[PDB]
């Protein structure tokens, strides 16, 4: 593996010598949990959703309040 | 923004990071130079009441200074008149538990300034630890808005700077040592109303590419690398975050940057060029949609988070050409330098020739040709190989003399041992999954662990450096130009350097407080001028001396590389203010008094 | 201790707290004088790391700058040729436990040497807030010895500096506050070996009374007294604690100091004058014994601690007779002069006029003269008091022109209501048992709380003025003065100032990066005259800013009075070091650079 | 109370109008815990007990041990 030689544009990645071209079902499965691999995107869409009220609030009453709580 | 081109066309305002645009970081002050700098001294201090890193630099707006700090990001403005006396300052408070996912210290690159257009007043934008990005009167400091960017309970934190560009605030993103999906977000300046937000990895959806991408080089990749280039989910923590600096071209629109690291370090976890990361980027400023975007680092395997500097300028090529250029200075070792209409490779060579991670970079592939020798893999213990995570360059935001056509860089010579290991990902904690061990490069003293560092001038377009200089630690910080011949530069021993910036020579340095991590700028006020610089060491390689670790694979091995740090400074937290002869507010000794 | 003595008369020495055993602060240096002042620029600085209240100054001995920092209590050796680079670092650990029981923030006074004579090494010596006192290697900073002086289990603590006298080492203490006994002790400087004791309230047979103790002035009083002017056990815990200078006369041999407040601060609890506290005395370097001791204060009930600094000289009296002298100027706003031989008044005026807890003090009958409408007492409300438990003076070490015979003092003007309450006495808990109130004085702004300080030129035999200026905020840590017709000091607010000796005008100033709390010093290296003031604001004044106290009664009181503080500095913590012109080490600037 | 009249040298002091001579058994008794009053004496000879052996060890030997516990 230098990087040369390419399946397609912008894809060049190789296996090093010894290695499988999928690390599914091998020795280094990482095995990851999708219960964990989802939890970032399930963060932003509630700051997202936070963000939204404390904007639209500001937008109505011209006074910025950070406190969701007290937003109505 | 106009307003704020305009302003940067002042020599006595600062109003953002990297000075302008272009991010040259160049003044056409001339008062002091080469002749007079001998004369250079302190005109007054100011301590900021914190430790840990002081990266960054203040901003000089309307007669005002606004100083930055570390965490938890204290904001002062300080009347150049009287800078005794604070005119109002912000203290926020933050989760201490933000402290506990920051890889690398408790830093922050600094503020950006939004002029104001009628019905809204200039506004004071900064970052914060703990996620928020908050909107703060100009003249008053009280929070116009505030919202949440980054959340901690994932490790996603902030350290970058803001910018604004027209009416609209960008703000980048951090974490990939905790497997954070980079994204960067453009906000309404005057609401906090989120405008778009593009990642770094996953579908094109998130990516936000516009439907011509690298249409003028298909090579790059163009459509489903996003996922492409990775192995199942593993894109979802992939990483890429960006935390360095941009640079703006109005005549394009785009926004320039860069992406970073893929996680986790362990390469063999990670099958897969990992698009996007490690790449170079050029956004539409108000759509948020990629026109161009060049991977530097396909599947990293040295942790060579390509978000540092980006800088402007237009010179002639081989041909003679007349050309839109970009010069980035990556972690990886190799100076790019970019068309920056389009994103045709221009030049791309080693910042210096003990690089041994690639031979070479295929101009017309564009891909970075790999000497398997210095790679890295699991069950296996690379050695010697050169740049080190740190990279022969890093966060120091660097400057070009546009007369000179030369560029001031502050380069690392550091490399390291690696070895991977497995580790599952648990949201919230690091991810990292290497061992490593650095030291100093071969032109340095790898006995006595010196010689870390180095500064140079160099041309993109013939590749040739006017001169190169030895320093004892790594330059970190980056490097401020001015049209008096000299380039300014603080070191982590903790002194501002000044050197003739056609030879390279040592003209004349000072002894501050604490190492610099941050760059130097300089303003005049009231027909003086001034050059101002951060102390406080920290960051990346002030890691040991913060925490106090001894370890020396500890602070992700930065700790044994800069062992010898604690024996030239210790922590410290302010600002220097240099003048000709001193020359200050206070030379008549009654202004500031009680009467 | 004679080579002390020999030092002290080199002009690039500054051997001791307070310069020389006559402690008058005073450099026969002229190289910077009212003529050049105005080219005084920072020539180097160090920060030490640490933040918290920087009090006393470092020390110059051999071409090295030794530096005491607060808490954990550091101390750092620097190679005046080149220090940009740390010879060598002692960094104590101790029990976190120990800030718990310090009432005034973590201050520590600084350090002391001994020459050493064959056998033993020069050695540098230090107290810990956690009461051990050590002797490190003046040239490599290891640990010689180290014992146990105070136990903060019990409340006490340690921040006063060491005396050197002869071939012993003279610890204070500290702790009144917490009800603790004073008692200040000689120790072997060689081995560590306790030769001395001597307590300030109890048995004669505890207080250590020479035969003759007072036989020149028997109405001071005499035996008995330690517990005579108490009701039971009470002098147990009845605080005496000595924390502040001494001198010292080769002559008579005697040991100048004075004893600290009783305890509580509760009146009621305490009928009776609480000998010994309050107390001038003059004690015996080898013996211990004490030969005179005269009480300044009986039965306080204002906090007036007694331990100020102490300054010796020979100045003819009204009658025109030599006389050896001691001029004190005591927290309860008057200033004592004292033979110093006998202890006989000489002189006890007040500090500034608007003292009026005293109506004056009778010199024939050493007592002070009381006015009732001023004195504190249980379920009553004490309002417009002068001065205020902070004193008119306070921890500052002041400076004496021995040719002008004129004593520069940093004065306080600060004044407060006050109410006791009852409360019982744990060891190992705060035993303050008042709630007080704190404001600017008469002559200060009471609106917008600033005008706190002054400097005043004083005679002692005249009781004369020559004159007197306000500053913004108390001047807290004393004054320095030299043949160049200068007085330097540094500011709360973050200045060092330089007044002319004989009209008291601001001739020049310099913005520090903190307020000073310490005292300025002044050495020659290699021709070069320096002047050098640590920065970092604290010690009681700064406590609001330190630990973040918004409750104006907090702190003691001492919240509400400098609540202003926080808008002219913040917290830092290092060195600054100024030569005409800024000449210094690096002019070279090659020197110190990694070859 | 003006401190001008003295009981005898040194002494001075008088009850402010309306309070007793001796605080014992009225109102304002402190009503101190002997138990507490000594523990700082004790403090003491304690710490002088331990530097004793530490300093004399060092005289001994030639070489300081802080640590009493490691002291023969
Ligand atoms: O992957 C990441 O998101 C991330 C973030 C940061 C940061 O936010 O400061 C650094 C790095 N990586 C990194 O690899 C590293 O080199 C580094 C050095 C420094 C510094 O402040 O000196 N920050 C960071
Ligand atoms: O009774 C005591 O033992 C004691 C100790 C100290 C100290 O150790 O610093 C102070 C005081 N009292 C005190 O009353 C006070 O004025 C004070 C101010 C300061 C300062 O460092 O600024 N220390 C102390
Ligand atoms: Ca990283
Ligand atoms: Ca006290």
């Amino acid at each position: 593996y230098d990087g040369t030689k390419c399946k397609a544009a912008g894809n060049c990645w190789e296996p090093k010598p010894g290695f499988p071209e999928k690390i599914a079902g091998s020795k280094y499965d990482p095995k990851h949990d999708p219960k964990e691999l989802n939890k970032q995107a399930d963060s932003i869409k509630q700051m997202e959703e936070r963000n939204k009220k404390r904007v639209e609030n500001f937008k109505k009453t011209g006074k910025f309040e950070y406190d969701v709580a007290k937003i109505s | 923004n106009d307003k704020l081109v305009e302003l940067s066309k002042s020599d006595d305002n600062w109003v953002m990071p990297g000075k302008n645009y272009d991010s040259n970081n160049f003044s056409d002050l001339k008062q002091i130079n080469k002749g007079n700098v001998k004369q250079l001294r302190p005109a007054w201090t100011f301590s900021t009441g914190l430790l840990n890193g002081h990266e960054g630099a203040p901003l000089v707006v309307d007669g005002k200074m606004y100083i930055h700090t570390s965490f938890p990001n204290n904001t002062f403005a300080l009347g150049l008149d009287d800078p005794g006396t604070i005119l109002w300052q912000d203290k926020p408070k933050q989760n201490p538990a933000a402290r506990a996912v920051a890889c690398c210290d408790l830093v922050n690159r600094g503020l950006a300034y939004w002029p104001g257009d009628g019905k809204t007043p200039a506004l004071i934008l900064k970052t914060q630890l703990d996620g928020n990005v908050a909107a703060l009167n100009a003249e008053t400091g009280e929070t116009v808005w505030k919202v949440e960017n980054s959340d901690i309970k994932v490790g996603s934190t902030l350290t970058i700077a803001p910018y604004v560009v027209k009416d609209k605030v960008i703000i980048g993103s951090s974490g990939a040592e905790l497997g954070v999906r980079g994204y960067l977000t453009a906000y309404d300046v005057k609401t906090g109303e989120q405008v778009w937000r593009a990642y770094a990895t996953g579908p094109d959806k998130d990516l936000l590419l516009a439907s011509d991408f690298n249409i003028k080089n298909p090579h790059y990749g163009q459509k489903g690398l996003g996922t492409g280039t990775w192995e199942g989910d593993a894109w979802k923590i992939g990483g890429g975050t960006n935390w360095g600096w941009y640079a703006y071209d109005p005549g394009t629109n785009l926004i320039y940057f860069g992406t970073g690291n893929p996680a986790p370090w362990n390469e063999t976890m990670r099958p897969g060029d990992n698009k996007w990361t490690m790449t170079i980027f050029g956004r539409d400023a108000d759509t948020g949609e990629a026109k161009f975007g060049y991977q530097k680092t396909p599947h990293d395997e040295w942790e060579y988070a390509g978000v540092n500097v980006m800088m402007l300028s237009e010179q002639k090529d081989k041909d003679g050409k007349a050309r839109k250029l970009l010069t980035h200075p990556d972690r990886n070792g190799i100076v790019y330098t970019l068309d920056r209409t389009d994103g045709a490779l221009v030049s791309a060579n080693k910042l210096d020739d003990t690089v041994n991670v690639f031979k070479s970079v295929d101009l017309k592939t564009g891909q970075p040709v790999r000497d398997p020798e210095y790679g890295t893999r699991m069950d296996h213990l690379a050695k010697d190989i050169c740049p080190s995570a740190m990279g022969y360059h890093n966060q120091g935001h660097d400057s070009y003399d546009p007369k000179r056509e030369l560029f001031f860089m502050g380069i690392n010579h550091i490399c390291m041992d690696w070895e991977p290991f497995m580790l599952p990902y648990r949201a919230g904690q690091f991810f990292v999954g290497a061992t490593l061990n650095m030291y100093p490069g071969p032109k340095g003293d790898r006995q006595n662990y010196e010689g870390l560092g180095q500064i140079k001038a160099y041309n993109a377009i013939t590749g040739d450096y006017k001169w190169e200089k030895m320093e004892r630690f790594a330059v970190w910080g980056g490097t401020m130009a001015t049209a008096g011949d000299l380039v300014f530069y603080g070191t982590l021993d903790g002194y501002l350097k000044a050197r003739d910036s056609d030879t390279g020579d040592l003209l004349w340095k000072f002894k501050i407080p604490s190492g610099a991590i941050g760059y130097p700028m300089t303003y005049t006020h009231k027909g003086t001028q001034y050059v101002a610089i951060y102390y406080g060491v920290g960051g990346w390689p002030g890691v040991g001396l913060v925490f106090d670790l001894a370890d020396p694979t500890a602070g992700l091995g930065a700790v044994g590389a800069f062992k010898k740090l604690a024996n030239y400074t210790q922590m410290g937290g302010g600002v220097v203010v240099f003048s000709l002869d001193g020359k200050g507010p206070y030379d008549d000794p009654n202004v500031g008094e009680w009467k």
